[PDB]
């Protein structure tokens, strides 16, 4: 779909859903976190957002409407998932999206961040961050060491955050 | 004595071929006429390899849905 041209006024729609659709909790998270939090979710429920899309590949055009029971079960997938990370690993998230939110959310610019983060879920929720599509030699960028492309400004209190997990042996 | 025209019979069967041969033109003639004006395959009338008339599109959205037989 192309976006907007020359005239365009924005209009909401006061109704509410028919009540025949069971209702759903929806993705409070916004851009940063939920860009932070995106790999855990893709780890966690890809077996639903996979059957989301073949519903809608088989529905053939009609996918909005009969496709709405496995979106439920992908929005609560997700909404679950984020409230792990508000329950088990709040600080080192808020580290993460905050960061992302001063470098114009490139995640090469919060690498600091991204470890504290990901170690925190993989040994509270046992997910992990993965690149598919990679062959063995191959080597994820996030894991990689001494980039070529590094930050303008290492974030403050992710730094000091990482020497910290440094001395305590947690990272 | 001097006049040796070909038989009668023979002269009628040459002629008889002769029509057959022509008769066989009209056939083939009006054959080639109904034959020109039968329709073909895609594969013959468009293209052999790559057969299928359904287009597939750009692929860098691909949207699940947009599919449709």
């Amino acid at each position: 779909p192309r976006e907007a041209a020359a005239h365009w006024v924005p209009f909401e729609d006061k109704a509410n859903m028919p009540d025949n659709v069971p209702d759903v909790v929806e993705v409070g998270a916004t851009s940063a976190p939920l860009l932070s939090a995106s790999y855990f979710i893709g780890a966690k429920c890809k077996p639903y957002n996979d059957d989301f899309m073949l519903c809608r590949e088989e529905s053939q055009g009609s996918g909005a409407i009969d496709c709405l029971k496995e979106g439920r079960r992908v929005t609560r997938c997700a909404v679950s998932v984020i409230e792990d990370i508000n329950k088990s690993c709040l600080d080192e998230f808020r580290l993460h999206w905050q960061c992302l939110e001063q470098n114009n959310h490139q995640l090469s610019g919060c690498r600091k961040a991204e470890a504290l983060l990901n170690k925190c879920v993989f040994t509270k929720l046992n997910l992990e961050k993965k690149i598919p599509g990679l062959r063995p030699d191959e080597e994820p960028v996030f894991l990689k060491k001494d980039p070529w492309i590094k930050p303008a400004v290492d974030d403050f209190k992710s730094v000091r955050a990482y020497a910290e997990a440094k001395k305590n042996g947690t990272l | 004595t001097f006049f040796h025209p070909k038989s009668r019979e023979d002269i009628l069967n040459e002629e008889a071929k002769i029509v057959q041969a022509l008769n066989n033109q009209r056939e083939l003639t009006i054959k080639m006429h109904e034959l020109k004006r039968e329709e073909k395959d895609y594969a013959h009338s468009y293209s052999p390899l790559f057969s299928d008339p359904v287009p597939q599109g750009g692929s860098i959205g691909k949207a699940p849905g947009s599919s449709r037989e």
